[PDB]
């Protein structure tokens, strides 16, 4: 929501197979193309919703 | 999650082009259902009684 | 006693061995986390 | 050769090995009830047979067992609520025991006729087949049910030679296993009337004795040894099954709904006790009776027994659990130890406030206090901002009556509104969470889960009565079908459906 | 005896007389119908 | 399914239905009680619908009133319908207001344009 | 059980187990004394017939406490014998005063649910009152004593623990103390307190001879059970059965 | 705060029924191996 | 084919195999047993429903005692 | 140490369709 | 207090053990039922 | 809940002897 409200989708932070997800991005991003480079550490990267747009974009 | 809040925005279910698709996902299942159980119902005799039915039907 | 007329083979094969342990695997994707709560 | 799902159908054309499979089955079956009844005993704790009774404990074999008059273990404890010095043979471990030694001789017996397949017994005098005469062999099982259907209803239930049956009261107060005469009007029909389930044994048992003795002589005729397939074993499997569910809606059924062979201080109460208040009537009763009398109301309160206040509480009902939460309710909420009070609310004018108690639908509902004639006069708020009827500002006082608690007001608003948040669900006791490390979130009767299972095994028998109802008439063409439906396969040219006699 | 129980019997003999108009129709057109 | 709410209903419904009829026990208007005749039955019903007992009691009080408005002896007839309204505790809905109200929410609530139908609509 | 005197009458091998050891002897008659001052009861012979332990109870409804019917552990090591005190007269009223004797008799008694409670049936450090003079078809004594610990000091602990001796430590588990908190959680089980409590009886005598100045009665003693040095909280075990004495002169 | 015997319904609820399904293609490896006479019997 | 001392006892219990009366047999009297069962099953089931209700007969908790 | 039992029946899967696709039972004309 | 592990150290040391020995001794009896022709293959 | 797991293995063991006993394989002279 880009409320800075973390939301645990993986497996290694108390998920289940069901409760688990790859969260989408954040609402800050928007619709900006956010691939690694653009952000500033991998940590910044995983916070904001970088692994949505790596696995969605290549998916479709 | 998704599909909950795409309920309440949007109403899915009184969409025509969703009554369109579940009638194309019941009847989907609905003819594979018939197409399965009316090809298994009128087999050809080749096996015995101690042997599955599917060695009946070599490969090609 | 005596041998049976009746004893016979019991067979599998090698796809009905991936589809029954790919039934049990994924069954135990599904109801795993259910029995863990 | 054989498929691993047609891997039993070698012990159809062997009768002298389905006997030997039976007892191999009804050897693990009541090897199941005997070791799940020890597994029981081990778990089960006599010491507090009020607020601590059999379905609190997630017992689900030992109901069973004491329904029918067992009451007294070799422990020295009872479950109504005495002390025995002998109990005898037949307590909860000599059952427990007595199914392990017929697990054990089935097993044996099992064994037996799984190498002795060569008996004589099993064949036809006409041809050599291996052969069961169905029509004699049911109406000899027939009869054989129908005496023990009627010898324990005339001799168990009514008490001549048996023990009696547990009859409880309206309420689950009191019950004891004790003898029932039959109650042969329409009265036995009710099915909350235990004399109804002498006089049915009797009387059932009766037409399965004559039923079994017209089975025993009469030979079926042509048109049903045809049609019904009576010289085929797979006919009486199916039609097995259609009894056997039948049975299980029957069952899961009156669980569900209560009778008297489901009575509620052995089960649990059922789901619509909590529904009409059916506890709550029962004690505004026996309060209004008691003012009645001319008692002040702190003692009009204590005098309600408090087994009959644990009936009414949420987490004593079947439908409050879930599927996944596994284990007795005690692991839902703790054991209970005391009963705190019957909370009453006042308002600034001295009104009375009820707070409006939960369906068994929700998991949550909100915290609602309504009046005499149910218009709200507070609440707890979820927006804080603009509530007109939040407890501090409409000055709801609490005043118990009874109980650990009796006579303890409380204008402190937060104990104001945490009894409030208490009193939503059920009458309040005070539990026990550190025994076990119980949660704080509740689960269900025995009550639930037989009704669970039996529904559901009704729902897969269903299926296994029609996919047997299609074997049996389909035998011949279970394999293949010929060329010679070619046919019969077209409209017109036979006037009648497949019958090569026709035109 | 009842009035929930009057009710009852008229539709046990109101069920006898739909099931027994029936089958007598079938009867009689089937000998007439005869093959 | 009986349950609580079902017999406030009635209760709220008919209460109303019955203690209303105070106006009609005056002149002693004999049309007006047997006119409001299923009143009586469907408080009888739905008040007491698990309890039995006290149905039966209302049974018995519901036909002394109609025993006694069959003679007309208008002495006798108030003489019962106070025994019936100090029973069974029928009362009529008041008045609600701000702090003393919200009689209804839903509008599928029984009590929604009565005189005890109000909300705090913020 | 008969009277003393054929008790006597018996060699000590044709006693030898046949069970009459535990038995009170028998009064037949009734009779007067007149205890003179300087007198005293000699060979009290005191057998528990019946044991009852406190518990909670379920009945219709509601729970309460009463007590159960309960049976004993302890084959035959369960009565008290050959206890003497100076009698005294006062105001009027006769006091026993008990001095010595076998004076505690260390039982155990199962419950009904499995629960075993040991306790010591003593007569320890007892002052009876009298509800008159002159020992009659009637004359009821009663008292407190004192029930002491049934373990004392030096009895150990299965790890090595006592009240007088033992370690003080969970020897099992040496890495509990290892902070400012050490094994304090399990400084209510490493204290072994010698805890000491009262009870109470009451006589009431039946038959009495005079010719050879014998009582006899049926007592009714209620006291507390063993606390296993302030472990478990002890039931109040409740005993009934008959006694005996021999007055003096 | 996980339920416990899970770890023993799942890891016992996999492995027995996933080795038991083994067992019938091993059957008939061997049987058809032993079938067409080879190296193996 | 190992005769047993209680395969004699019992083997006159399986002596008919497919011995058939010759055609509609007893179907008549099936039927109407078969109808009466029926009808007795509604009657339960109207009963237990109080879908019909009985003079003095309650669908309730009862005190048998 | 639930998530162990997670990854190991996920990775279980995605073992069993390796071994289904690559080592499966070829059918032949014959 | 007991440990933890262990249910399923054990029970996945009994049964993935005593399912293998198992398998030995049904792949024989199928060698061996397919060696001798009968009415198993 | 381990004294399951003790019983399940003695019993385990007694039902191991019991086959080994009464179903094992008979030495023939041939
Ligand atoms: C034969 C008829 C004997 C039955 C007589 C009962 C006498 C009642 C008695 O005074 O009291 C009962 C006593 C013994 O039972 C009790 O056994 C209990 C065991 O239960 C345990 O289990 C429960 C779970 O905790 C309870 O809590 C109980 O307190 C707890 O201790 C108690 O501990 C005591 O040891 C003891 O009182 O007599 C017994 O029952 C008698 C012994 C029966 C043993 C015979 C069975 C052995 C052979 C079976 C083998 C299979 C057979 C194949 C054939
Ligand atoms: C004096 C004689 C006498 C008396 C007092 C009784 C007394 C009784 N009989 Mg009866 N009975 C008698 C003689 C007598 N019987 C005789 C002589 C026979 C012939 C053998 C029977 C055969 C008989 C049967 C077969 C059954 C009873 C049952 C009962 C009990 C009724 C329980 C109830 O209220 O409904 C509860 C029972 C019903 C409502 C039965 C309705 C039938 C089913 C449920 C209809 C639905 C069909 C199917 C299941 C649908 C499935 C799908 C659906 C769920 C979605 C009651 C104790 C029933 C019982 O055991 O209940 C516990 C029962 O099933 N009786
Ligand atoms: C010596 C015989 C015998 C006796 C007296 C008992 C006694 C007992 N068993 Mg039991 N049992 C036995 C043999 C015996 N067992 C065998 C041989 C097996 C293996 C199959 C079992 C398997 C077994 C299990 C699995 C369980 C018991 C349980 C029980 C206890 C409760 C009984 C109960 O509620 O029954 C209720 C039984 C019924 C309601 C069945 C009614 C019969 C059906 C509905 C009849 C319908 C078909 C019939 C043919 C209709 C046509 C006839 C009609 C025309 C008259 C009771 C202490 C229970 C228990 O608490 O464990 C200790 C339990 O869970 N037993
Ligand atoms: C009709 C069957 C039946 C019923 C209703 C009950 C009822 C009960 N049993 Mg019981 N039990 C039964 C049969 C039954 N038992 C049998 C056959 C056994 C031997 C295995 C046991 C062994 C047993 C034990 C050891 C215990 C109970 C307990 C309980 C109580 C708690 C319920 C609970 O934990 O549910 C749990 C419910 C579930 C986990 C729901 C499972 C949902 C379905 C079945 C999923 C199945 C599909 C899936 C593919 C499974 C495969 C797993 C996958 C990973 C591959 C309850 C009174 C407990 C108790 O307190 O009693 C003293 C307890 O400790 N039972
Ligand atoms: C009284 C009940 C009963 C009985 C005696 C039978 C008997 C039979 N069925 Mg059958 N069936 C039943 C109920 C029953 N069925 C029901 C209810 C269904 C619906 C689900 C079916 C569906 C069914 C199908 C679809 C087929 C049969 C077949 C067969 C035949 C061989 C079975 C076999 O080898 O299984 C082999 C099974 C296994 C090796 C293991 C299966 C693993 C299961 C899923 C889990 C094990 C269960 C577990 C241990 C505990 C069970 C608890 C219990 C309460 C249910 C045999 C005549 C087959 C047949 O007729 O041959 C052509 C067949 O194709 N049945
Ligand atoms: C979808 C439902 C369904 C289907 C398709 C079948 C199919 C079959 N059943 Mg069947 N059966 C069912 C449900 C069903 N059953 C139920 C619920 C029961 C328990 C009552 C049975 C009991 C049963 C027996 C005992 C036998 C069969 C048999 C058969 C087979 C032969 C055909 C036959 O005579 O049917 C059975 C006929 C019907 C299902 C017709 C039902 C029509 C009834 C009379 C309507 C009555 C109206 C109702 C009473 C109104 C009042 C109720 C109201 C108050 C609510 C066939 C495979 C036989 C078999 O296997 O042959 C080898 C056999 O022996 N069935
Ligand atoms: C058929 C024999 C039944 C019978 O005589 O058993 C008579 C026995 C009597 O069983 C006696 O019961 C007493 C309490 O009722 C005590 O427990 C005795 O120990 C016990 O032996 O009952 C059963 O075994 C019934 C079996 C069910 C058939
Ligand atoms: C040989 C081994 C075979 C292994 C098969 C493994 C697969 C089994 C998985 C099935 C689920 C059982 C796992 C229980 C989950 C767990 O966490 O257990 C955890 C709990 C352990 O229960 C604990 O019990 C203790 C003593 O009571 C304590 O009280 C604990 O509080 C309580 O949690 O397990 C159960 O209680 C097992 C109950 C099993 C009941 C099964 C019957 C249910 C009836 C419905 C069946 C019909 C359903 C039809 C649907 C098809
Ligand atoms: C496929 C499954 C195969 C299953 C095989 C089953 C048999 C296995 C049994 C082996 C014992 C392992 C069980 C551990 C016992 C248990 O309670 O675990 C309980 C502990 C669980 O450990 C827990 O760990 C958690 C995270 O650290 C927490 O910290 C807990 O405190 C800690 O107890 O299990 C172990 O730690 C497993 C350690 C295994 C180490 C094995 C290597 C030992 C090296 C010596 C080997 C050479 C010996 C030669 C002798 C021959
Ligand atoms: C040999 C012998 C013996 C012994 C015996 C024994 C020891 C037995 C045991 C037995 C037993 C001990 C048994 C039991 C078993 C068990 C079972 C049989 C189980 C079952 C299970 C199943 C069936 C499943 C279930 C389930 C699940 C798990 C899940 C959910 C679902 C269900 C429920 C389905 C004696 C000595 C006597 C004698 C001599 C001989
Ligand atoms: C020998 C023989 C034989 C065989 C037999 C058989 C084949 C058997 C089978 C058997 C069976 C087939 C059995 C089964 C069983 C099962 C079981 C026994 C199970 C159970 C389970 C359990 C016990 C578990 C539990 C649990 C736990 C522990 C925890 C979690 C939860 C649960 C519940 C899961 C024959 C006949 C040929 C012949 C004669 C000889
Ligand atoms: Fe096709």
């Amino acid at each position: 929501d880009g409320i800075r409200e973390p939301v645990s989708g993986s497996l290694l932070y108390g998920n289940n197979i069901i409760s688990g997800a790859v969260v989408p991005s954040s609402n800050a991003i928007g619709m900006h193309f956010y691939p690694i480079w653009e952000a500033a550490s991998v940590d910044e990267w995983l916070y904001n919703g970088g692994p949505y747009q790596l696995i969605v974009l290549h998916f479709l | 999650n998704f599909m909950l809040v795409f309920q309440a925005e949007h109403n899915i279910l009184m969409h025509p082009f969703h009554m369109a698709g579940v009638a194309g996902v019941f009847g989907g299942s609905l003819f594979s259902a018939m197409h399965g159980s009316l090809v298994t119902s009128s087999l050809i005799r080749e096996t015995t009684e101690n042997e599955s039915t599917n060695y009946g039907y070599k490969f090609g | 006693t005596g041998p049976n007329p009746n004893k016979q083979a019991v067979e599998l094969n090698r796809t009905s061995l991936y589809w029954g342990l790919l039934l049990i695997f994924v069954l135990a994707v599904l109801f795993s986390s259910y029995f863990f709560n | 050769a054989l498929p691993w799902y047609r891997v039993h159908t070698v012990v159809l054309n062997d009768p002298g090995r389905l006997i030997a499979v039976h007892l191999m089955h009804t050897a693990l079956v009541a090897g199941w009830a005997g070791s799940m009844a020890l597994y029981e005993l081990a778990v089960f704790d006599p010491s507090d047979p009020v607020l601590n009774p059999m379905w609190r404990q997630g017992m689900f074999v030992m109901p069973f067992m004491t329904r029918l008059g067992i009451t007294d273990s070799w422990g020295g404890w009872s479950i109504t609520g005495e002390s025995v010095s002998n109990p005898g043979i037949w307590s909860f471990e000599g059952v427990a025991l007595s199914h392990i030694i017929l697990s054990g001789m089935c097993f044996l017996a099992a064994i037996w006729h799984w190498v002795y397949w060569d008996l004589e017994l099993f064949r036809d005098p006409r041809t050599g087949e291996p052969a069961l005469d169905l029509p004699k062999i049911f109406g000899i099982h027939l009869f054989l049910s129908g005496l023990l259907c009627f010898g324990f209803g005339a001799f168990h239930v009514t008490g001549l030679f048996g023990p009696g049956i547990w009859v409880s009261d309206a309420y689950g107060i009191t019950g004891k296993v004790q003898p029932v005469a039959p109650a042969w009007g329409a009265d036995g029909f009710n099915p909350f009337n235990p004399g109804g389930i002498a006089a049915h044994h009797i009387a059932a048992g009766i037409f399965g004795i004559f039923a079994g003795i017209f089975h025993l002589t009469v030979r079926p005729p042509q048109r049903l040894y045809r049609a019904l397939r009576m010289g085929n074993i797979e006919t009486v499997l199916s039609s097995s099954i259609s009894a056997v569910f039948f049975a299980a809606f029957v069952t899961s059924g009156t669980m569900w709904y209560g009778a008297a062979a489901t009575p509620i201080e052995l089960f649990g109460p059922t789901r619509y006790q909590w529904d009409s208040g059916y506890f709550q009537q029962e004690i505004e009763r026996q309060v209004e009776t008691s003012v009645s009398e001319g008692l002040s109301e702190s003692q009009a309160w204590s005098r309600i027994p408090d087994k009959l206040a644990f009936y009414d509480y949420i987490g004593n009902n079947p439908a409050k659990g879930g599927l996944f939460r596994a284990g007795p309710m005690n692991k839902g909420d703790g054991i209970a130890e005391a009963w705190l009070g019957h909370p009453i609310f006042r308002d600034k004018e001295g009104r009375e406030l009820t707070v409006r108690r939960m369906p068994a639908f929700f998991e949550t509902f909100p915290v609602i206090l309504v009046d005499k004639d149910g218009i709200i006069r507070a609440d707890i708020p979820f927006r804080r901002a603009e509530s007109k009827y939040s407890i501090e500002q409409v000055g709801v006082t609490v005043d118990f009556y009874g109980g650990k608690l009796n006579g303890q007001t409380f204008k402190d608003a937060p104990t104001v509104k945490k009894f409030a948040r208490k009193a939503q669900l059920g009458e309040v006791f005070e539990f026990d969470r550190t025994s076990l490390e119980s949660d704080g979130v509740f689960r269900s009767s025995p009550r639930g889960w037989y009704t669970y299972g039996h529904a559901n095994f009704a729902l897969l028998f269903f299926f296994g009565h029609l996919w047997h109802g299609g074997r049996t008439i389909f035998r011949d063409v279970f394999t293949g079908i010929g060329a010679e439906v070619t046919e019969q396969v077209e409209f017109g040219a036979f006037q009648k459906l497949g019958d090569k006699s026709t035109k | 005896m009842t009035a929930s129980l009057s009710n009852f019997i008229a539709s046990l003999i109101a069920g006898g007389v739909v099931v027994g108009v029936i089958a007598i129709a079938l009867i009689v057109i089937s000998k007439s119908d005869r093959i | 399914s009986v349950s609580a709410a079902t017999i406030n209903r009635a209760r709220g419904l008919y209460g109303d239905r019955i203690a209303a009829l105070k106006d009609a026990v005056a002149a002693g208007d004999f049309k007006a009680i047997a006119e409001e005749k299923n009143a009586f039955i469907l408080f009888n019903s739905g008040a007491y619908p698990t309890n039995k007992a006290k149905k039966n009691a209302a049974i018995a009080q519901t036909n002394e009133i109609f025993k006694a408005i069959r003679s007309g002896d208008k002495a006798a007839v108030k003489s019962a319908y106070d025994a019936y309204m100090a029973a069974n505790d029928i009362r009529p809905l008041p008045e609600i207001n701000a702090n003393i109200g919200q009689g209804y929410s839903s509008d599928f609530d029984f009590r929604v344009r009565t005189k005890a139908g109000a909300i705090y609509v913020r | 059980a008969l009277t003393k005197s054929q008790i006597n009458e018996l060699s000590y091998l044709q006693v030898k187990g046949t069970g009459l050891a535990n038995r009170c002897a028998e009064v037949v008659g009734e009779d007067s004394i007149k205890p003179k001052p300087g007198a005293k009861l000699v060979d009290m012979c005191i057998e528990p017939k019946a044991w009852a332990v406190e518990e909670e109870v379920g009945k219709a409804g509601k729970t309460e406490k009463k007590f159960v019917n309960s049976k004993v552990m302890t084959r035959q090591t369960y009565t008290l014998d050959a206890i003497e005190g100076p009698i005294t007269v006062d105001g009027g009223k006769i006091t026993f005063s008990e001095k010595e004797g076998i004076d505690y008799a260390a039982t155990t008694v199962q419950l009904p649910g499995g629960e075993r409670v040991p306790f010591l049936f003593t007569v320890k450090d007892l002052v009876a009152k009298g509800n008159g003079d002159t020992f009659k078809p009637g004359f009821q004594m009663g008292g407190d004593f004192n029930t002491p610990s049934y373990r004392t000091g030096l009895f150990l602990d299965p790890k090595g623990r006592g009240g007088t001796t033992g370690y003080d430590m969970a020897v099992a588990l040496p890495a509990l103390q290892l902070g400012e908190e050490g094994d304090a959680e399990l400084f209510g089980e490493n204290n072994k307190v010698f805890d000491i409590t009262q009870g109470r009886i009451e006589m009431e005598v039946n038959k009495v001879n005079a010719e050879d100045s014998e009582i006899g009665g049926v007592f009714v003693a209620t006291q507390l059970s063993d606390t296993d040095m302030g472990s478990k909280t002890p039931k109040k075990v409740l005993t009934k059965g008959i006694f005996y004495a021999k007055v003096e002169q | 705060e996980v339920q416990f015997g899970a770890y023993l319904a799942v890891l016992l609820g996999t492995f027995l029924p996933a080795l038991f399904l083994v067992n019938l293609f091993i059957q008939t490896e061997a049987r058809k191996a032993g079938k067409a006479g080879g190296q193996d019997s | 084919a190992l005769r047993t001392r209680l395969g004699e006892i019992l083997r006159p219990l399986n002596a008919e195999y497919g011995k058939v009366a010759p055609g509609w047999g007893t179907t008549p009297i099936m039927g109407i047993v078969m109808l009466a069962f029926l009808i007795f099953l509604v009657i339960i089931l109207q009963i237990y429903n109080s879908s019909l209700i009985i003079e003095n007969v309650d669908v309730d908790w009862a005190n048998g005692i | 140490m639930e998530a162990l039992v997670y990854t190991f029946l996920l990775i279980g899967t995605l073992m069993v369709i390796f071994f289904a696709v690559f080592f499966r039972e070829t059918p032949r004309i014959l």
